[PDB]
């Protein structure tokens, strides 16, 4: 889709070492917009980027109590946790929550989301009706039943076709010059021999946001897919990111090979070759 | 159960001698989340080295951006130290200019 | 925004 929030929560217990640690972070698209940590020497929300800071003193002390209620609530979630699967006091665990709204280019509910996950593993999610659960386990069975006596799947229908979007909405306008600006890869392709008769080429993308990006190589107008090393991409720590696509040719060879780069920030795709 | 880091070492800008820039170490695919990450300057612990806040992808893994202000020149070798639950001992992956 | 605390699991 066009657009999307998402929440990121993590609790993680820590069995001698204190209470657990409850982790909340908001992102629009591939930008973060707030954090909280209960372990902070002062645990509050705290703004993540511009054009946030001009919420008033009201969002901010929503956010913090939501958060901090949150904090006690997923410790009493571990213990629950701990106990459906017979887990002994003494280990470590992890619960994972993520949730938000999905816009298309018009701005209206492409679809919402919720998820969680326990030590790494899916546990139960709103499906995508917004109405009813699927549930991993005979444990999570029991949050399933929890969570419809409480009525969450309503709860959380009526957030994710109402307020998660005209948040959303919200801040796309606010953070419009960042948020709804793609800028395109600065691109070019490297050359390094491995042998007599092999050599590396290396596609570039730099500079780049959203991070949403392909870059493949071809032969003869051919995709070379399984021989394509492609590293994941990285954030440059400017909000913009980075990738590369290589292939090993035979020396001499070279010009059958094109770099084909599509990004939502280029006014068409570029096709690149190594240029000696 | 568990799932070991990916890493990358990196600059920010084009690495140009004697031009100040950002040294990034992203840690990535990781369960679970404690972690350990120190960038090294000549195998030495480089101070003041910041990290984005805790985040994670779809299939549940980890990231983390952990960067510091730098000067890159010929001589100086960069490195980046990561120690997790799933490793023996801890990785050193060192800054190579054309990765 | 973040939705209202939900109930525990």
């Amino acid at each position: 889709g066009s657009h999307s929030m998402r929440y990121f929560y993590t609790a993680m217990s820590r069995p001698g070492r204190g209470e657990p640690r409850f982790i909340a972070v908001g992102y629009v698209d591939d930008t973060q917009f707030v954090r909280f940590d209960s372990d902070a020497a002062s645990p509050r929300t705290e703004p993540r980027a511009p054009w946030i800071e001009q919420e008033g003193p009201e969002y901010w002390d929503r956010n913090t109590q939501i958060f901090k209620t949150n904090t006690q609530t997923y410790r009493e979630s571990l213990r629950n946790l701990r106990g459906y699967y017979n887990q002994s006091e003494a280990g470590s665990h992890i619960i994972q929550r993520m949730y938000g709204c999905d816009l298309g280019p018009d701005g209206r509910l492409l679809r919402g989301h919720d998820q969680s996950a326990y030590d790494g593993k899916d546990y139960i999610a709103l499906n995508e009706d917004l109405s009813s659960w699927t549930a991993a386990d005979t444990a999570a069975q029991i949050t399933q039943r929890k969570w419809e006596a409480a009525r969450v799947a309503e709860q959380l229908r009526a957030y994710l076709e109402g307020l998660c979007v005209e948040w959303l909405r919200r801040y796309l306008e606010n953070g419009k010059e960042t948020l709804q600006r793609a800028d395109p890869p600065k691109t070019h392709v490297t050359h390094h021999p491995v042998s007599d008769h092999e050599a590396t080429l290396r596609c570039w993308a730099l500079g780049f946001y959203p991070a949403e990006i392909t870059l493949t190589w071809q032969r003869d107008g051919e995709d070379q897919t399984q021989d394509t090393e492609l590293v994941e991409t990285r954030p440059a720590g400017d909000r913009t990111f980075q990738k590369w696509a290589a292939v090993v040719v035979p020396s001499g060879e070279e010009q059958r090979y094109t770099c084909h780069v599509q990004h939502e920030g280029l006014p068409k795709p570029l096709t690149l070759r190594w240029e000696p | 159960i568990q799932r070991t880091p990916k890493i990358q070492v990196y600059s920010r800008h084009p690495a140009e001698n004697g031009k100040s820039n950002f040294l990034n170490c992203y840690v990535s695919g990781f369960h679970p989340s404690d972690i350990e990450v120190d960038l090294l300057k000549n195998g030495e612990r480089i101070e003041k080295v910041e990290h984005s806040d805790l985040s994670f992808s779809k299939d549940w893994s980890f990231y983390l951006l952990y960067y510091t202000e730098f000067t890159p020149t010929e001589k100086d070798e960069y490195a980046c130290r990561v120690n997790h639950v799933t490793l023996s001992q801890p990785k050193i992956v060192k800054w190579d200019r054309d990765m | 925004k973040p939705i209202v605390v939900l109930h525990g699991y």
